[PDB]
RNA sequence: UAAUUGCGAUAACGAACGAGACCUUAACCUACUAAAUAGUGGUGCUAGCAUUUGCUGGUUAUCCACUUCUUAGAGGGACUAUCGGUUUCAAGCCGAUGGAAGUUUGAGGCAAUAACAGGUCUGUGAUGCCCUUAGACGUUCUGGGCCGCACGCGCGCUACACUGACGGAGCCAGCGAGUCUAACCUUGGCCGAGAGGUCUUGGUAAUCUUGUGAAACUCCGUCGUGCUGGGGAUAGAGCAUUGUAAUUAUUGCUCUUCAACGAGGAAUUCCUAGUAAGCGCAAGUCAUCAGCUUGCGUUGAUUACGUCCCUGCCCUUUGUACACACC
């Protein structure tokens, strides 16, 4: 690392976070290894990105959706429920505010906390109407690893959406305690409570 | 005979045309330093060309960008394509080639868009629906 | 004194009116089409039919 | 070294320049200040309600100094926004032109903007430096 | 709460009224050379590790 | 003198002939000319319901017609401008000549 | 900036113009409980009397209350543009009025009954109770009572 | 769909029957023969003609093709 | 109005409107042990209101007790300082 | 295969139509062909920061040079190309590579035979027959009505709040339109709270409105979970504009008034990348009026690549008491 002087003043803080290593905005995407197997190669890690604003051409096919970062995935589920459909300017901004909260509470790496919560939240059993005809009912099957992150991220973002609805805790903070609770587990998380309900319901259908 | 070159980048309907010449290395956004894009989030998304390969490669060359058309996020993507190509174009036929190719793997490895732009354009609307693909609705009574 | 957009639209109006004239009045003369050629200070109309001596 | 209005961000520049007129405090007062709605699409006037004739001049002059010539009709389309006309969808509605017309008239006698050819209002000899000199310490305010 | 880890070796096909459930044969990570068939809801490639809350239940063969 | 030529036909293949024929005349006459500049095809759109009635599926098809414009600048004395304005006449092709 | 610690002058809901105006809400929006004053009318009077709009209504010096009312009772006398008001050259004298807590429903009834003795079309429709604004009535207004 | 039609099957088959001691197994050279050795009304057909030509010319390299 | 819906009421919260000495001394001795204070944090915490919370963070940072890390509108992120 | 799209036994020889090919449109060309009706760099005159070589600008009779970006014509450019697996191993996809472009590259136009007693005699001076034809069912004029209102539905618009509302700021599109023997689009100055008015100017249009400075939007603010600054239905009063004429308010502006609605049950619709969904602009209607439509651009998700469950569609076998054919 060395400072660079130039005709137009470029401040020093921006330069540092790219020379020693290509970081996030202010945080790090390395040492975010996934502790629980069967999810690695589906939760995208080891290629950091600066900002979650990126339009990747990922839409012609069936299985290349394990290559875009989990961070931008979580951002893209904030844009839902009508009035805020699209508008990725605020989806990025809200997640910018969220990572400030997991930085201060649960002092673990905010990227690590998010990734840990995703693995801990994805149900591994679900129901399906299967039978030999009209005599068909709930049937228990297993959830694929790609669907797990799909199922997991859905509950995390909608918990903040519904909880910040008609409640003063903003979306930027209401998503924090969901991740805080989803990672370690307290059964007061919106997503974790849905997870155990879904698994137990599927278990009863054996 | 001032050394100079000009290339362009784009987005959905935006078209940026950066001017790449040898100089002190000042960067402008249509009149102003590149620190004043002001989405305040996409700033590192357009800092990507400057910082991914380092500012020493941009130290001896200045860039002036003119951006037209598109949306607000589209104009930011316009700037990054032209700046990425401009360094590649300058290092191809003023600087030695072995700098140019190693720059290509510097860009296309991290984000594909910087040198090869998207092949996606808006689709015309069709009668029978509000947009290009959806229908209005249907009612049978 | 007319916009070029309006001129070529009204130019096609001239042909459509002329075509419906030359098919209603020259119906039994084997009329088979018409086309209009524009010249400075002179306008031409070609009536393409079979019984030209009967048309004249 | 060199200081340009384009070398400073937009928000801090207009906020700093607006205060300078408030400190100097001699240009004009329309006579109906703070009674006017400032548009036909804004259903409430300026919330601070302290200025809008010393702070509007901070943002209109920045455009006029930037571009070649801007007239009062251009501001109406520029500073306007969608008007929520009740149960109806949104529609672009221009702004109140009287304040736009009269804020420029004050700029005439203070030597900032004067009459210009091909119509419109253009910055004057004193206009260019005055903005740059004011915008100067907005860069040295960091020390 | 013993969770079993098994790895897909082949994708048999789609199953269900609307075919929403894929058919898979897996090999156990621990105690290998044992193969079982499981009904999986979502999409499954090869070389993808599964987790189960139950081990001795083979999916009914569609034949 | 600064005479200017303009071509506004609707048929490019017919219209490119006249523009080609006029540029070659001055070039073989050794007179400086401003090359043929082709304006964007201004589009006149008319969209209507196909049906004469009001019933059936609401099919909305468009009829389009395109206008192709060309203009060329010349500097020629009076003697040769007269013989070039009365030539290069094609059906459906409109030309207007303005001096200065 | 600095925050006032506390004072004994704070009071709960107070009384003026036959309306118990609530406290603990800003004087620009606390005075919208009285009819005849809207979101704008309170905004205009509070600044014309040199009253701090940011200051709430719960903490508001008593002598500042009656300074407000005479401005509200006679706006034209205290340099108002005079097109704010809702009754100008009302029907009777050409003087500019503005209906308030008691006269908003009093003058509405007078405007209601002005056109009934005249046997106008609008007056009859009000007596009939239907929409007098010339709207379509085939489909709108079914649950009107 | 990428299954070629009769107008591509027959025009290509007509070429090897008559241009065997001729245009080789490389597409970009074949298409620069077809544009002058044959009058083809459309470029897209000519591109598909020299396409199925190369595919058949690549077959004749290893053994003969029946038909 | 054809429902089978109950339309239950709310708790009718009683958040304070303006500060007072009995609570002003309470905030300055309770903002510690809060590793995160914000406008909505200081709502389920000490009963000051939405505007009171905003003016409090504006005041407790003007003199300064804890280091603030964000100034973005509509979301304030603060943390205690060593 | 999307396709009797391709292809090899074998009682058939070729063909025609359809699909496709074709036309339009969409993106690549730093290579061909030109441009103050478009631009860019430099030199003249000139403004500002600094004064030190630089940075941001303006200038039409100050020229000079060029065409990356914008327009274009003819063209080139993709044909699934290169490689490993699959099936009498007979041709694509997969896996990857290349590229601007590899779901016929995307989307449209065109779109067969045969039928419906489908709609249309209110577009026609396109019609047969029937009616009528002088207080005419012909024409025109005046005032009404098509809007009328206990109620039941359809296509929709605005919403039920902090992913918020509102206030000052930053601020970006493409599709198009536009007056002559007429009165169209109108920048600019001035007046006005606003609506709007007033005096000139520009434009038959890449030169002017137009960079259509759109809106959703981003920064600072105020609010604070209260049917509250959500929501603005209902009403009352005044000022304008269109129109000979607006009363059952044409429409715009100003203040006041402030209802349901607290996310909506059975049911039910559409949708697979720049696609849904959200956002606004232009045009068609227009003397005035969008909550419609036809287009355009803006931000941009989730879930599959599936199956025959439903509802339909296509081909073969089989059954038929059906033939205006399962109503
Ligand atoms: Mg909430
Ligand atoms: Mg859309
Ligand atoms: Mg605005
Ligand atoms: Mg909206
Ligand atoms: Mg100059
Ligand atoms: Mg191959
Ligand atoms: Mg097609
Ligand atoms: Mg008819
Ligand atoms: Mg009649
Ligand atoms: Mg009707
Ligand atoms: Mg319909
Ligand atoms: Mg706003
Ligand atoms: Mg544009
Ligand atoms: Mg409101
Ligand atoms: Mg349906
Ligand atoms: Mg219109
Ligand atoms: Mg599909
Ligand atoms: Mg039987
Ligand atoms: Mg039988
Ligand atoms: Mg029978
Ligand atoms: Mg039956």
């Amino acid at each position: 690392f060395t400072p660079v002087v130039l005709a137009t003043p470029i401040p020093e803080e921006v330069q540092q976070a790219q020379t020693e290593i290509k970081l996030f905005n202010k945080w790090s995407f390395e040492e975010v290894e996934v502790k629980d197997a069967s999810l690695v190669d589906y939760v995208q890690v080891r290629q950091p990105i600066f900002v979650a604003h990126t339009a990747g051409r990922y839409a012609n096919k069936r299985f290349r959706k394990a290559q875009c970062p989990i961070i931008e995935r979580l951002t893209n589920s904030l844009m839902m429920n009508g009035r805020n459909n699209g508008k990725k300017l605020k989806a990025v901004r809200i997640i910018k505010h969220t990572l400030d909260i997991i930085n201060v509470l649960t002092d673990q790496n905010p990227i690590q906390v998010v990734v840990d919560a995703i693995t801990n939240t994805g149900p591994r059993e679900d129901t399906t109407r299967v039978g030999g005809g009209g005599a068909a009912r709930r049937q228990a099957v297993d959830v694929s690893p790609l669907r797990r992150v799909n199922q997991a991220i859905a509950l995390l973002t909608i918990g903040a959406r519904e909880a910040a609805f008609r409640n003063i805790k903003t979306i930027a903070e209401t998503l924090a305690e969901e991740l805080i609770n989803a990672a370690k587990g307290s059964s007061t998380s919106y997503a974790i409570k849905k997870k155990d309900e879904l698994e137990r319901v599927a278990k009863s259908n054996r | 005979a001032v050394p100079s070159v000009q290339t362009f980048g784009k987005k959905k309907s935006a078209t940026a045309v950066a001017h790449v010449k040898a100089g002190k290395g000042l960067i402008k956004v249509n009149g102003s330093p590149i620190t004043l894009v002001e989405p305040e989030i996409l700033r590192f998304k357009v800092y990507e060309p400057l910082l991914l390969v380092g500012l020493d490669k941009f130290s001896n060359i200045d860039i002036r960008v003119r951006v037209t058309g598109g949306g607000h996020v589209s104009q930011v993507y316009a700037i990054r394509q032209a700046i990425a190509k401009g360094l590649v174009a300058y290092h191809q036929k003023y600087v030695d080639e072995q700098s140019k190719n190693e720059l290509k793997k510097a860009f296309t490895s991290y984000d594909r868009t910087l040198l090869i732009a998207d092949s996606r354009r808006p689709e015309p609307k069709k009668f029978g629906g509000k947009g290009a693909r959806s229908r209005f609705q249907k009612s049978y009574r | 004194l007319i916009s070029k957009k309006r001129k070529l639209v009204a130019d096609g109006v001239f042909y459509a009116e002329l075509n419906e004239f030359f098919t209603r009045e020259l119906a039994e003369e084997g009329y088979s089409g018409v086309e209009v050629r524009v010249t400075p200070t002179k306008t031409e109309v070609i009536i393409r039919a079979t019984r030209t001596q009967d048309v004249l | 070294p060199g200081v340009s209005v384009r070398d400073v961000a937009a928000q801090d520049f207009i906020n700093a320049y607006a205060s300078f007129l408030q400190r100097q405090g001699k240009l004009e007062v329309p006579g109906y200040v703070d009674i006017v709605k400032t548009s036909s699409g804004n259903e409430m006037p300026p919330q601070d309600a302290e200025g809008w004739f010393y702070k509007r001049a901070a943002s209109v002059a920045r455009h006029i100094y930037m571009r070649k010539q801007v007239g009062v009709g251009k501001l109406n389309k520029l500073y306007g926004g969608a008007k929520s006309r009740g149960v109806r969808p949104y529609k672009h509605i221009d702004a109140s032109g009287s304040i736009n017309r009269k804020v420029l008239q004050a700029l005439e006698k203070i030597g900032i903007v004067e009459i210009s050819p091909k119509g419109g209002r253009r910055i004057s000899e004193n206009g260019q430096r005055d903005l740059d000199r004011i915008a100067a310490q907005t860069l040295e305010e960091d020390e | 709460t013993p969770v079993t880890l098994a790895k897909v070796i082949k994708v048999l096909g789609r199953t269900g009224s609307r075919g929403g459930v894929t058919q898979v044969r897996v090999e156990f990570l621990e105690d290998t050379s044992r193969t079982i068939v499981r009904n999986v809801k979502g999409p499954v490639r090869e070389n993808d590790i599964l987790v189960l809350m139950e081990s001795e239940r083979e999916a009914r063969r569609l034949r | 003198i600064k005479i200017r030529i303009t071509l506004t036909s609707t048929k490019v293949k017919q219209l490119e002939n006249v523009s080609s024929n006029i540029v070659k005349n001055a070039e073989q006459h050794n007179l400086v000319k401003k090359g043929p500049v082709r304006l964007p095809t201004k589009v006149l759109k008319i969209s209507t319901r196909k049906t004469p009635n009001g019933e059936g599926s609401k099919t909305w098809e468009t009829y389009e017609m395109r206008i192709h414009k060309r203009y060329i600048d010349l500097e020629a004395p009076v003697q040769i401008v007269k013989r070039i304005t009365q030539i290069t006449i094609e059906p459906g092709v409109d030309v207007e000549v303005v001096v200065a | 900036s600095l925050v006032v610690q506390e004072q004994g002058s704070f009071q709960h809901i107070l009384r003026l113009l036959n309306t118990n105006v609530d406290g603990n809400i800003k004087i620009v929006y606390a005075l919208t409980t009285i009819k005849g004053v809207g979101r704008r009318y309170s905004n205009l009077v509070c600044k014309k009397a040199d009253v701090d709009l940011h200051k709430r209504a719960g903490e508001l010096t008593q002598e500042e209350l009656e300074r407000i009312v005479q401005i509200m009772q006679n706006p034209t006398h205290y340099k108002i543009p005079a097109w704010f008001l809702n009754r100008q050259n009302d029907i009777t004298d050409g003087k500019d009025y503005h209906t308030l807590a008691n006269n908003v429903e009093s003058k509405l009834r007078d405007d209601l009954e002005r056109l009934k003795k005249i046997r106008a079309h609008r007056g009859i429709r009000h007596f009939w109770g239907l929409r007098v604004r010339g709207q379509h009535t085939k489909t709108t207004g079914r649950r009107r009572a | 769909g990428r299954v070629r039609t009769k107008t591509v099957k027959r025009a290509s088959k007509a070429l090897i029957e008559r241009y065997y001691p001729k245009l080789t197994l490389d597409f970009q050279t074949n298409k620069r023969l077809c544009d002058e050795i044959a009058t083809i009304q459309s470029k897209r057909l000519r591109n598909k003609i020299a396409g199925y030509t190369t595919h058949l010319m690549k077959r004749i390299q290893k053994g003969p093709v029946r038909g | 109005k054809k429902k089978w819906s109950k339309k239950s009421m709310k708790d009718r919260a009683q958040h304070a409107v303006i500060l007072d000495q009995e609570k002003y001394d309470r905030i300055l001795k309770e903002v510690p042990t809060y590793r995160y204070v914000s406008v909505s944090v200081l709502v389920d915490r000490l009963k000051i209101g939405g505007s009171l919370a905003r003016i409090a963070l504006r005041h407790l940072e003007k003199e300064g007790i804890i280091k603030p890390i964000s100034k973005h509108s509509k979301q304030a992120i603060y943390t205690r300082a060593t």
